[PDB]
């Protein structure tokens, strides 16, 4: 049947909603010497609170093959702040802290330009 | 000496204290029995987060199949006897 | 010229007499898994010698004559009594693990020294590695306690790590359905009461803390029940291996000679086999054991020393 | 006796003193067995070149020799000691009586 | 009253050019300008250098080898002695030793870097 | 009427660090059988 898929490693939600868990569990205890040893200038409180950002908007999915990648990818950039791959700039590049602000409301959309 | 066998008494307060001081628990609803997400109105996340602090003050290792059960302190006490072996 | 640190100095070195193909093989299965017919053909076509698995009476068989001594000198442990009555209040079932766990670790003595003697390798079926299986499925059924399993690893670890391990390890997988039906069909009373939910534990254990912690350090060629029916592929595989880890990579004649004058000496493999820690199950009562000693020694051949025992003929005494 | 004989007494007291007072280190405690024998050669030195006697001229020689060759040794322990606990702190000596 | 004022010499000049080399040119550091060079790239790990034993032993072989050259610095006097006998014996004695501390470290795989 | 011969009671009072346990010596464990304490 075209609707049967073959797997990636979890054979239903159930199974792929654990790997989540193991991997949210791994980051969590892995931002406090990832802030010391990149010497970065944020507490672990709001790298904690970032992490639980990325997780939040992939809440929404339902797929396990879908969930499956994004744990895959996740523990690949667990592997770079483990081993000091990712240098300072680049643990630095979730945080934004160099882009304006770009108004969700209608009218701060409608002065600046044409854009939706 | 100081260190005397573990009570059930003596756990939960032990596992009380972490909850105390969680910014997202108001300590004046912390009960015992109440459930992390019935009415505490905890996500998913929250939980795990709770087991993992649970692990720093009890040293030992709580595999993930477990931490699917423990949604309420009495359970996280109950948990903790049934692997220390403190019955009294 | 017995073995020493002059027959050591006078030539007789460990690496002048093992040959590419003196290797020490470990065949590991579960209940009726058949590891005894593969095992009987591997030694039998690599040139080396079998070792028949450690039973209740292995020590009895390299002593005196070689035959079973009575139950008494055993501590009473029978492998029937096991099945029947596993939660026995006597603590018949601990008893039978740390007794076989020494029978054991007195075989793997005796073969270290067969390989590092005269070169020949050596093939042994579950040994003092894998035997933790069965001690570990007994403790979550319930047929042991805590402490059961708290003195089986002190002894364990202060006696194992005087060793090394096996230079290849070969793991016959039978699934536990299967099991079951080959217990059936051999007909044994006392070994068809097995209850399925143990001999899933010695699965359990087998793929999920003994094989992962040895595939660093020896070789594991995993076999499945058919295959391992073939005994020319198990040969060429165990004769196209890299031996690329392993302890036996870092051994010299030095650390050789401290090996063999350790197995040559059981009464030091054994030394700690009976450790002063006083469980319920293991000990043994001052009058009970004092009585059963004097019975030992009114035994043929066991009253002195090996060869001045003029009961058995020995001539010579008066001079010997 | 003279000026001179004051001060390297002086500073054998010294050095026994902070021998005889570990503060935190093993190391640290090894300069001061090296000091020691430092205050000795000069010394013998002193007496034996101020007095002619020409045969024990070797004797300071000799003296610095075999203390030289056991300060090699007592590396070697404090070395061991590294590979042990990481560090070279005499508290982590307690296990034996404690 | 000559060596000491030769020494004081080399090492006071020696001093004043580093006086001027800290203070004459114009100075501006940050933050990054002063971080340890490395190689380009944000350290990995903070733990020091672990200990090398190999490095050690060259250090004690060269100390007790060089604790054997002071017993030989004064053959040059000891070749006066009106018994030479005696001295030639001990001069080949000593060096013989030397000899066989080489050729156990040798022989024990002491003199090799292939851990 | 047999002779009486140590218990494990009796025995286990030689079986600790120190024959007089007191407040100072409470901590105080056997060392090990083979005089080894574990890496770490
Ligand atoms: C003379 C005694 C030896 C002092 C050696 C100090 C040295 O050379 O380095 C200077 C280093 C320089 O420090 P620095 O180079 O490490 O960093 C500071 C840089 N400046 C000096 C520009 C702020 O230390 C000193 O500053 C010591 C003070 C010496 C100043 C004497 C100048 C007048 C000499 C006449
Ligand atoms: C007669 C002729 C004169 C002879 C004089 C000989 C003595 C001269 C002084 C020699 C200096 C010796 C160096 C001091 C030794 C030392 O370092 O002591 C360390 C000791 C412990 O160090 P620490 O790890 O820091 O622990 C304490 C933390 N508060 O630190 C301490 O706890 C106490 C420090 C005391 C330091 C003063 C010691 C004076 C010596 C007393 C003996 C005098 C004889
Ligand atoms: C004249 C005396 C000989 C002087 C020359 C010594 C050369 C060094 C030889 C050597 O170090 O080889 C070791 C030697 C032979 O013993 P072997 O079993 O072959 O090697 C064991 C290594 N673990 O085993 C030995 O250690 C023998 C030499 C011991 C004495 C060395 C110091 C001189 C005394
Ligand atoms: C007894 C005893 O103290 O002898 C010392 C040991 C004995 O050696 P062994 O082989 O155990 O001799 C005992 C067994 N025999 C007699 C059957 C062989 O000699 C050595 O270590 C080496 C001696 C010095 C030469 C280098
Ligand atoms: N509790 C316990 N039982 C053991 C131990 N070693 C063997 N046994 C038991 C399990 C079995 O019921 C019995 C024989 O096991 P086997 O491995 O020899 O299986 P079997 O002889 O039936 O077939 P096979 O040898 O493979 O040809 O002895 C042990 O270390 N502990
Ligand atoms: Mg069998």
């Amino acid at each position: 049947a075209s609707t049967s898929v073959k797997p990636i490693f979890s054979r239903d939600m159930n199974e792929a909603k654990r790997r989540v868990r193991e991997l949210y569990r791994a980051w969590y205890r892995e931002v406090p010497n990832t802030v010391h040893l990149f010497q970065l200038d944020i507490s672990v409180k709001q790298g904690r609170d970032k992490v639980r950002e990325m997780f939040k908007k992939n809440a929404h999915i339902t797929d396990p093959r879908v969930v499956d990648l994004l744990v895959i990818k996740g523990k690949m950039e667990l592997e770079e702040t483990i081993k000091v791959w990712k240098q300072r700039t680049h643990v630095m590049r979730f945080f934004h802290e160099t882009e304006a602000p770009r108004p969700k409301d209608f009218l701060s959309k409608f002065y600046v330009g044409h854009d939706p | 000496s100081d260190a005397p066998p573990l009570t059930l008494e003596g756990i939960k307060d032990r596992v009380l204290y972490v909850l105390k001081l969680y910014d997202k628990i108001d300590p004046e609803k912390l009960s015992v029995n109440s459930h992390f997400m019935k009415d505490l109105g905890l996500d998913s996340l929250d939980q795990v987060e709770i087991i993992m602090a649970m692990e720093d003050e009890f040293g030992f290792e709580i595999p993930d199949i477990d931490a699917e059960k423990l949604m309420c302190p009495q359970e996280i006490v109950d948990y903790i006897a049934d692997k220390k072996d403190v019955y009294e | 010229l017995q073995y020493g640190p002059l027959a050591y100095i006078l030539g007789e070195k460990a690496t002048k007499k093992m040959t590419e193909k003196s290797k020490l093989i470990t065949v590991d299965g579960n209940i009726c898994s058949g590891k005894s017919k593969l095992a009987k053909e591997i030694a039998e076509k690599l040139g080396l010698k079998h070792f028949p698995e450690a039973g209740i009476h292995y020590v009895d068989s390299t002593t005196g004559d070689g035959k079973p001594l009575p139950v008494q000198f055993s501590g009473n442990c029978s492998l029937e009594k096991f099945y029947d009555d596993p939660k026995s209040n006597d603590g018949n079932s601990y008893r039978l693990q740390a007794w076989l766990y020494a029978s054991r670790l007195l075989q793997y003595a005796d073969a270290l020294e067969h390989l590092l003697s005269t070169g020949q390798g050596v093939v042994l079926e579950r040994s003092i590695y894998s035997d933790f299986v069965f001690l570990e499925a007994m403790y979550r059924q319930g047929f042991i306690r805590k402490q059961c399993v708290d003195h089986y690893n002190q002894v364990k670890k202060v006696t194992i790590c005087e060793y090394l391990p096996p230079h290849v390890v070969v793991y016959v997988d039978v699934p536990v359905p299967e099991v079951q039906s080959r217990i059936q069909k051999k007909g044994n009373p006392h070994e068809m009461k097995i209850t399925s939910a143990y001999l899933q534990d010695i699965e359990n254990a087998y793929k999920g803390t003994f094989l992962p912690e040895m595939s660093e350090k020896c070789e594991v060629l995993q076999y499945s029940a058919w295959e391992a029916q073939d005994a020319e592929k198990v040969v060429e595989d165990i004769e196209y291996l890299k031996y690329d880890k392993g302890p036996w990579l870092d051994q010299n004649d030095r650390k050789l000679h401290k090996l063999r004058m350790l197995v040559q000496d059981k009464l030091e493999v054994l030394n700690y086999t009976s450790i002063p820690v006083f469980l319920p199950e293991v000990t043994v009562g001052a009058h009970q054991s004092d009585q059963v000693f004097q019975e030992f020694t009114e035994l043929p051949g066991r009253k002195y020393r090996a060869g001045y025992n003029e009961d058995v003929g020995d001539k010579w005494i008066w001079l010997k | 006796m003279s000026m001179v004989y004051m001060n390297i007494m002086m500073a054998f007291t010294v050095s026994l003193v902070g021998l005889l007072m570990y503060r935190s280190h093993l190391m640290s405690s090894l300069l001061c067995l090296e000091g020691m024998m430092l205050s000795l050669f000069v010394m013998a030195a002193l007496t034996i070149l101020n007095s002619h006697f020409t045969l024990a001229s070797m004797m300071p020689i000799i003296l610095l020799v075999f203390a030289a060759c056991e300060a090699a040794l007592g590396l070697s322990l404090l070395v061991m000691v590294s590979n042990t606990y990481g560090t070279d702190y005499v508290q982590n000596l307690n296990l034996l009586q404690c | 009253m000559n060596l000491m004022l030769a020494l004081l010499t080399n090492f006071t000049l020696a001093t004043l050019l580093v006086i001027i080399a800290f203070w004459l040119p114009q100075l501006n550091v940050y933050s990054e300008k002063t971080s340890p060079y490395e190689c380009g790239f944000d350290p990995m790990g903070s733990a020091r250098l672990p200990f090398s034993m190999k490095f050690f032993l060259v250090a004690i072989t060269f100390l007790l080898f060089d604790l054997e050259i002071a017993l030989l610095l004064p053959l040059p006097w000891a070749s006066q002695t009106a018994n030479l006998n005696t001295m030639l014996t001990m001069a080949l004695f000593l060096i013989i030793l030397l000899a066989v501390s080489l050729a156990y470290e040798w022989t024990q795989k002491g003199l090799e870097w292939t851990e | 009427a047999r002779q009486w011969q140590p218990d494990v009671e009796w025995a286990e009072q030689y079986g600790g660090a120190v024959m007089y346990p007191t407040k100072e010596t409470a901590h105080w464990k056997p060392p090990p059988w083979n005089d080894v304490d574990p890496p770490k």
